[PDB]
RNA sequence: UUAAUUGCGAUAACGAACGAGACCUUAACCUACUAAAUAGUGGUGCUAGCAUUUGCUGGUUAUCCACUUCUUAGAGGGACUAUCGGUUUCAAGCCGAUGGAAGUUUGAGGCAAUAACAGGUCUGUGAUGCCCUUAGACGUUCUGGGCCGCACGCGCGCUACACUGACGGAGCCAGCGAGUCUAACCUUGGCCGAGAGGUCUUGGUAAUCUUGUGAAACUCCGUCGUGCUGGGGAUAGAGCAUUGUAAUUAUUGCUCUUCAACGAGGAAUUCCUAGUAAGCGCAAGUCAUCAGCUUGCGUUGAUUACGUCCCUGCCCUUUGUACACAC
């Protein structure tokens, strides 16, 4: 199972039209200094630890 | 004899009774209120008023 | 004279008056000692204020709490805040600071409810509903 | 709605233009003190005009 | 250092004053053994058929000892329980006043306990040292 | 008895193999509803897998002889070891792949 | 008049109706006029 | 002679008058006695319907007494059974005067 | 479907034919309880429980900690 | 900790009283399967019988079985108290009596037939097949006709 | 920015008012004051026992002594968002940490602005205008039925659909309230009866007596077994009592027997962010008797949110209107 482990500083915003799902700015331990924008369920905040199935994708907002 | 809480609401009702009593008869002289004194082998009842002579 | 001191409890109606004085060193409450209060999973939490600083603390002084009230949970959770705050009374009228300083801050930094009363009272019901936070069915068409 | 009304308002720059010199960053001595200013009904609003007052002083500093 | 039933669990103490019973001393016989429902809301009689007397004396005696004064009116709210009162919800049924009141006259000539002033029965001597000494056995027959 | 682990450290492992850690939301589009799949939280994911192993064995014990007791009990394991049976691992790769095709 | 009743044959004291009473507490009126008579009965109303 | 008086009213700023004046009068000379007594608040509950008719939402009321209670014990011989009688009543007090 | 049922046959009687194996495939366990007995033994709970108070009073295994319908167990290691 | 042998005296198969019991099951819940007889009165007649309780109603003897049902026709000399009996009081006879297996559905029939001749209110409406004891039938128990 | 025209600030506006806020009550803390056999606590006396060796458990109002921490509210104090670091013309305002009773206006309620509904009520009023009747009166009252009736459809509600269970024995803990005088209420204790229930007395006009309302949900010992079965008691039959002048279309309670549908309910829909929902019981309203309802109280007591306007609705600003009894 190729994951990659992630790592959150600043977020966004709660988007979704239900607003389930928040916009949050999360990097990467592995190669730093990258910016990926990501979204996320539960509630989140800074100085979280995630992790990611996938590392190439963008998705600016969600219904 | 009868239970203070029984007392309480009887002396009530009674002063319910004739406040409404009061303001049958003597509408047209200025009613104003009533007020009830409880007290040992006499029992104390003031009208509030205006005419006080009219209804002397 | 004889060195005495009381202290009390609270839950949502159980109140657990204590009386502690130096003695032979016994725990009983209703007449019944620690060991038996029937909570039968909870009697290691109401050991908990007990153990955390061994029996070095107990040597010889007889504890005895009343209870009364309360659900059994809300019974069980009573003897512990009353021996708690028995306990720092005691530190409070016979023993020095040094044992006194470490013993509540041993007492805190793990449990908040040994000495702190819990304030959640039960919030009174409402009118159009069951519970105090329920309303009944509508059922429009 | 943890906001302030002009209740509050307007005793509180009414207390600071005539009655400064008298307080001081202190809290429970301001509530103390408004007793011995012009009388004002209810505790519980004590309890504001006090902080308030208090809020005003940290900021003139 | 002197042990009573305070010290001592209720289950198991319960359980040895009912053996001393079942073995030694004979409490009484109800005349309608094993054939009544103990009280109201249940409808079943005890599965201890042959027993569910002298354990209950063992019961009532740790409680009338444990209490003060309290009589069999008493008693069928202390034992009573929710009964299943069809499609009504479960509702509070005092136990059966026949049992009650068979098992204390039972005891009274045993000993066990004397009529009290003011209501109620309170514990005779004769009746309280054997009630207390079966405690300072029951703890020590583990080992 | 079996396992001589430590079982608390037996249900942590649980729940880290078992803690999903991506699902899909919802998206209106109008007139037909589709599905958009982002990653979850790990507070969102032990709190979800909490729950899968409960009401995995609230089931596999309902109507049964088998109590609850031992229920819990072969489901953590299952779900830390890793045995593709229980009901917790078949949600868990049941989402995964819902959001493998929604991806 | 021939006449049984003795089996809750009470009116409201004040109006005289058969109607809800609210009764054991000392009043034995209907619910009306208890509204419309005001500080006799629970006056206080702090809740 | 064992001179109980009971104080029953509602108005709870009334009776404290009355009973603060009784402590007064049965502190001049000596006569020993004990303070007052606080006993619970009777808080009577009465529940009517805001709505005379079945329109309306299930409205409900509650109306309440508060009616307070505190009685004071005397004990001294026959001169205090005259010197205390003295009645300090105002309206909404009720005073029940009990002896031995 | 749900068709007809299997009707399972726990055994509430003990007799020589089957009380003979217990001692003999029991063995070679390393977790026992109650509720294993009841589904792969084919024998009551009830049953279980004096079954194997009984296998314990020969000295292979101990109740350790036990209690109101449950109970842990382990053979002879 | 009773060890007991099970010979080949158990069957799987009882018949008493005219009527199909089945075994394999606690004898004294195995007589409540044989109408007109309750789970109250099944251990009476159990315990009455001084016969073993937890036994299964397969492996029982002729003699056990015989003496715990022949309580049931003459009960009343078996010293009972007499309150159980499901016919107490009868207005054919007056005495207490316990109707078997087979005369419960009897005895109601003759207590149906009677109604019938009689027309009372109780009656009309049984032969009608509706509500006689003042139950609410208007909007409750319409799917049953 | 705030739940809030709630505040800052801008500004042909200034000065204002109502509502909200403010205010009051309840639930919270006080080992700080007056305290208190109609609440208690400890000890001194009498007395009972257990090992007697040091203690423990008790009972006792004329055996007293000291106190109000636990029980009761009086005057009162107590958190106002108080500190830091972040964010903001760096103003209002928001978030994370330490004492604790409290940092979703401490929680919840009461009161609750102008105007309107042609919303309900003449079946509350000895308050009613008009029409009708006014004496074989639509007035009062007496007797017996009716509002309970089913070919049926719907709305609030309770038992459920069994193993976190059913049944029977042990531990078995609360709060709110009510209670008789010229009447008959709550009923304690003893005795009798399986049970309901019956008899003789006792205590109380009430923190004192009912009542520690010893309640249930709850846990400990056993039986049961995945079986429309021990779940479930609809359905009926017979017998035992209570209420009442009378209870039959069983008022209601108790006993035995008969033991049906119901096996987690499809469109759709209801309530909910903490002691909350839900589970469970208690007091009161209707009552001479009868809770499956409601009003209050108490026990156990979750997961899930800290967001949005997508549906259903609301407020402010702009635009459009052939609407204005107004989509």
């Amino acid at each position: 199972t190729p994951v990659t482990l992630a790592k959150v500083i600043k977020v966004l915003g709660r988007t979704g039209s239900r607003g389930g799902v928040t916009q949050v700015r999360v990097e990467f331990l592995e190669d730093t200094s990258r910016t990926i924008v990501r979204n996320v369920k539960g509630p989140v905040r800074e100085n979280d630890i995630l992790v990611l199935m996938e590392s190439e994708r963008e998705a600016r907002r969600l219904r | 004899l009868i239970s203070k809480k029984r007392k309480l609401v009887a002396d009530g009702v009674f002063y319910a009774e004739l406040n409404e009593f009061f303001t049958r008869e003597l509408a047209e002289e200025g009613y104003s209120g009533v007020e009830v004194r409880v007290t040992p082998t006499k029992t104390e009842v003031i009208i509030r008023a205006t005419r006080t002579q009219d209804v002397l | 004279a004889v060195p005495s001191v009381q202290t009390f409890g609270k839950k949502k109606s159980a109140t657990a008056v204590a009386h502690v004085k130096a003695g032979k060193g016994l725990i009983k409450v209703n007449g019944s000692p620690i060991t038996l209060v029937e909570p039968e999973i909870l009697r290691f939490k109401v050991y908990e204020p007990l153990l955390l600083v061994g029996l070095d603390k107990f040597s010889n002084i007889d504890i005895r709490v009343r209870v009364t009230g309360g659900g059994h949970v809300s019974q069980v959770y009573a003897i512990r805040q009353a021996i708690a705050k028995g306990l720092v009374a005691y530190h409070q009228k016979y023993v020095d600071e040094q044992s006194k300083n470490e013993l509540k801050k041993a007492f805190t930094s793990y449990d908040r409810t040994l000495l702190i009363a819990d304030s959640r009272r039960p919030e009174p019901k409402k009118f159009g509903g069951k519970g105090a936070r329920s309303r009944f069915q509508k059922s429009y068409r | 709605g943890r906001v302030r009304t002009k209740t509050v308002k307007r005793a509180s720059k009414a207390l600071i233009e005539r009655y400064y010199p008298k307080l001081t960053l202190d809290f429970q001595t301001n509530k103390r003190l408004c007793d011995e200013i012009a009388t004002i009904q209810s505790k519980r609003l004590r309890n504001k005009i006090a902080g308030y007052t208090t809020h005003l002083m940290k900021r003139i500093q | 250092p002197g042990v009573s039933v305070r010290d001592v669990a209720a289950q198991d103490f319960i359980n040895a004053y009912a053996s001393f019973l079942q073995r030694q001393g004979k409490l009484e016989v109800p005349g309608y053994v094993d054939i009544v429902k103990t009280s109201s809301g249940n409808e079943m009689p005890p599965q201890d058929a042959e027993g569910w007397f002298y354990k209950r004396a063992a019961s009532v005696a740790r409680h009338i000892y444990m209490r003060k004064q309290v009589g069999v009116g008493k008693l069928n709210k202390l034992y009573g329980g929710a009964k299943s009162r069809g499609v009504r919800p479960y509702k509070h049924i005092d136990a059966s006043g026949s049992i009650n009141r068979k098992v204390l006259q039972a005891l009274e000539k045993i000993g066990i306990v004397e009529i009290s002033p003011k209501g109620g029965r309170r514990i005779s001597e004769n009746g309280q040292r054997d009630l207390d000494r079966i405690a300072a056995q029951t703890l020590e027959e583990d080992e | 008895v079996l396992t001589d682990q430590n079982p608390i450290q037996v249900v942590v492992d649980a729940i880290t193999n078992t803690g999903p850690r991506e699902d899909t939301t919802r998206v209106g589009g109008g007139g037909a509803a589709r599905r958009q799949a982002v990653d979850v939280s790990p507070l969102r994911r032990v709190n979800q897998a909490i729950a899968l192993l409960t009401i995995g064995a609230r089931e596999a014990a309902f109507r049964n002889i088998k109590t609850i007791a031992e229920t819990l009990a072969e489901e953590l394991i299952n779900a830390a070891k890793g045995s593709s049976t229980s009901y917790a691992i078949k949600k868990k790769d049941e989402l995964e792949r819902v959001a493998k095709s929604n991806r | 008049h021939p006449r049984r009743y003795g089996k809750g044959s009470r009116q409201c004291r004040v109006c005289s109706s058969h109607t809800g009473l609210i009764r054991k507490y000392g009043l034995n009126i209907c619910r009306q006029c208890f509204r419309e008579k005001a500080n006799d009965i629970g006056f206080n109303k702090f809740r | 002679i064992k001179i109980r008086i009971t104080l029953t009213s509602t108005k709870v700023k009334q009776l404290e008058n009355v009973s603060s004046n009784i402590v007064k009068n049965a502190e001049q000379h000596n006569l020993v006695k004990k303070g007052p007594v606080r006993l619970p608040t009777k808080v009577l509950k009465i529940s009517t319907r805001k709505t005379p008719n079945g329109e309306g939402s299930k409205t409900w009321e509650t109306y309440e007494m508060r009616i307070h209670k505190r009685y004071i014990d005397l004990e001294a011989p026959v001169q205090i059974v005259k010197r205390i009688t003295q009645i300090t009543i105002e309206p909404g007090v009720d005073v029940e005067v009990v002896v031995a | 479907k749900k068709s007809m049922k299997d009707r399972a046959q726990h055994a509430v009687i003990l007799d020589q034919e089957k009380y003979d194996r217990i001692l003999k495939e029991v063995p070679t366990y390393r977790y026992v309880s109650v509720s294993v007995l009841v589904d792969r033994l084919k024998i009551g709970g009830s049953l279980a429980r004096i079954a194997l108070r009984h296998l314990e009073k020969e000295g292979i295994i101990k109740p350790i900690s036990k209690h109101s319908k449950q109970a842990i167990y382990t053979r002879a290691t | 900790s009773l060890v007991v042998q099970e010979q080949g005296s158990f069957q799987h198969i009882l018949r008493l009283l005219n009527t199909n019991v089945d075994g394999n099951i606690k004898i004294v819940y195995a007589l409540t399967t044989i109408k007109g007889v309750g789970r109250r009165y099944s251990n009476l007649v159990c315990k009455k019988a001084d016969v073993d309780l937890h036994k299964r109603a397969g492996e029982l003897t002729q003699e056990e079985l015989e003496r715990i049902v022949q309580i049931m026709q003459n009960p009343t000399h078996y010293k009972i108290p007499a309150w159980f009996l499901n016919r107490q009081n009868d207005i054919t006879d007056g005495k207490d009596y316990h109707t078997l297996a087979n005369n419960v559905e009897s005895k109601l029939r003759d207590d149906l037939e009677r109604l019938k001749k009689i027309r009372a209110h109780r009656g009309i409406r049984h032969f009608w097949g509706l509500r006689v004891r003042g139950q609410h039938t208007k909007t409750t128990g319409r799917r049953r006709a």
